[PDB]
């Protein structure tokens, strides 16, 4: 009675992450369409993410007063008119889509702090860490769904419009379901407690390092989900073979893939590693942070030769990269004591949305503007310029490589502090 | 795969000093919450005394605070508990306990059922 309920949150997920990257594989056709310079397209994502991290705690916080399928069926409809709208914009006007970004960001929030909540309420037992895992692995699939919906409508079609219009309609036949067959579970200071909370995480130690590794994990994966599409694009502009549907149906498929190979062979690593040292869980991401740093320049410096040493770099370094989004979970979980676990959580969401990928797609547009504007204006020179700009990706995984190895080194001390504070 | 070996147990002077060591080869010991039970003959297994993964949190026995002292080195996967003043109550079979590492009130987790690995039990008697 319940597993339908399960399935159909899956599949509203899958939903989400298919429309939250469908701007990105047709982005290329926008920036032609609207006319605008990189830092337009930065815009459209950086406005997504700020808003969704706005929105996150509101709606996290709201989903404890009222009724949580009411207000996760509310979202959904939202969100996909609002979409659906977008759809319909005239070129001349190009922030009333970034204003639908930023309602489309609101929506999803909601729908990403709600769900979980209800996935975890439906059941108790392992089978509920098995339909988390359902459900959390419909994030790459949905991103990889994405980036091939737009690709492949944009082929179909002749327009970019109708890749905004393909995911609200499912969105509706979605959402009559969560009105329907999704059940209600009657299941179930604070600012005070919050900055008490606060205090204390402040002067933990490899917390603040575990948030900003995750906040460079999400700064790069963020800037390379929304530019390498547009940078394969203008390699194979550049490159003497003349054309990119196929590209972004690659990328999509590789990031959907990878996505599934990362993260159990990050799972197998940290399950092999543990047997070692104690110090695993933080290392092995650190590892994971190098495996993607010296593939990534890799593709800088290859993206000039051919394609398939770029589809290479990508797919190693994708793999690479996602192993860690399981590990760091662990990695929090294993140093906040349970009784502040939902708020360091939450920071930490906060944190890592602020830090890493409200910024990155703005700052690699802003850069990309500020070397395209001091040299000639040619088709190798963009591409020479996006290049470039996104060589600041490669740094900051380092820099989150280096947090997560600072993380390593005050694991232990952490965690006698947890413990003695917890029996104390 | 974690399997316990306790040693230094056995007849001892009343009122005398006794070490216990308990080793763990099977798999890394800085996972494992560990702990002492002792098996009355005249009664069922009862806690004695609890330390946590890194060594930073111990619980005891209300009736034994003061006395026994529990350590760990987990360097060398060995825990060590000294006994001193033996009380004639003392005489039971002690059997080392292990349990993942979870991050509980260990004065909450008192029940012989939370364990789930354990030792074969070596006897003292005072
Ligand atoms: C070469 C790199 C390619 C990157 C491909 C980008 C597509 C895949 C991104 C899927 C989204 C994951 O992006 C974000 O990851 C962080 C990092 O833990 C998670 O946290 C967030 O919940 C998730 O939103």
């Amino acid at each position: 009675g319940r597993g339908a309920a399960a399935a159909i949150l899956s599949l509203g997920n899958v939903l989400n992450y298919l429309d939250r990257y469908t701007v990105a594989g047709v982005l290329l056709d926008i920036q032609q369409h609207f006319g605008v310079k990189d830092r337009g397209a930065g815009l459209l994502q950086s406005v997504f993410i700020c808003s969704f991290m706005v929105a996150a705690p509101i709606f996290g916080y709201l989903g404890d007063r009222f009724n949580r399928k009411v207000i996760l069926s509310c979202g959904i409809f939202f969100w996909s008119a609002v979409t659906f709208s977008s759809s319909f914009i005239p070129q001349q006007y190009f922030w009333l889509l970034v204003l639908s970004r930023g309602l489309v960001g609101i929506g999803e929030a909601s729908y990403s702090t709600i769900a979980p909540t209800i996935i975890g309420d439906l059941f108790t037992k392992n089978t509920r860490t098995l339909m988390l895992s359902v459900f959390y692995f419909a994030i790459p699939l949905g991103s990889g769904l994405g980036y091939i919906t737009g690709s492949s409508v944009k082929q179909a079609a002749g327009d970019w419009h109708w890749a905004l219009r393909v995911s609200p309609v499912l969105g509706m036949i979605t959402g009559t379901l969560i009105l329907i067959l999704v059940p209600a579970t009657k299941r179930g200071k604070a600012r005070t407690s919050w900055l008490r909370d606060m205090k204390a995480l402040i002067r933990n130690r490899s917390y603040v390092f575990s948030s900003l590794a995750t906040s460079a994990v999400s700064f790069a994966t963020g800037a390379l989900g929304m530019w390498i599409p547009l940078y394969l694009h203008r390699a194979q502009v550049v490159q003497k073979t003349a054309e990119g549907a196929k590209d972004s149906l690659i990328f999509g498929a590789i990031t959907c893939f990878t996505g599934f190979l990362g993260v159990v062979t990050g799972a197998g690593a940290t399950r092999w590693c543990r047997l070692k040292t104690q110090r695993a869980d933080p290392l092995v991401c650190a590892v994971g942070m190098l495996g993607s740093a010296i593939f990534i320049c890799l593709i800088f410096v290859a993206a000039k030769s051919s394609i398939v040493g770029a589809y290479i770099c990508i797919f190693v370094g994708e793999t690479l990269l996602f192993s860690n989004w399981a590990i760091t979970a662990d990695i929090l979980m294993y140093v906040v004591i349970p009784t502040r676990r939902a708020t360091a959580v939450a920071l930490q969401s906060f944190t890592s949305h602020l830090l890493g990928d409200a910024g990155s797609p703005y700052l690699i547009g802003f850069i990309s503007d500020l070397i395209r504007q001091s040299t000639k204006d040619s088709p190798l020179w963009e591409f020479l310029s996006l290049g470039y700009a996104l060589m600041l990706c490669p740094f900051v995984v380092v820099l989150g490589g280096m947090f997560f190895l600072a993380t390593a080194l005050f694991f232990v001390s952490d965690r006698a502090r947890a413990e003695q504070q917890v029996n104390q | 795969q974690v399997q316990l070996v306790e040693s230094g147990g056995g007849l001892v002077q009343a009122g005398g000093s006794l070490r216990l060591s308990c080793a763990a080869s099977g798999r890394l010991l800085s996972w494992y919450d560990m702990a002492w039970f002792r098996q009355a003959p005249g009664k069922e297994r009862e806690f004695v005394a609890a330390v946590t993964s890194t060594g930073a949190g111990t619980h005891y026995v209300d009736s034994v605070k003061g006395r026994f002292t529990i350590s760990r080195v987990n360097a060398k996967n060995t825990m060590y508990l000294q006994m001193n003043s033996l009380k004639p109550e003392d005489t039971a079979v002690y059997y080392c306990a292990a349990a993942n590492t979870r991050l509980t009130a260990l004065s909450l987790r008192t029940t012989t059922g939370s364990w789930a690995y354990w030792g074969k039990g070596t006897p003292v008697t005072v």
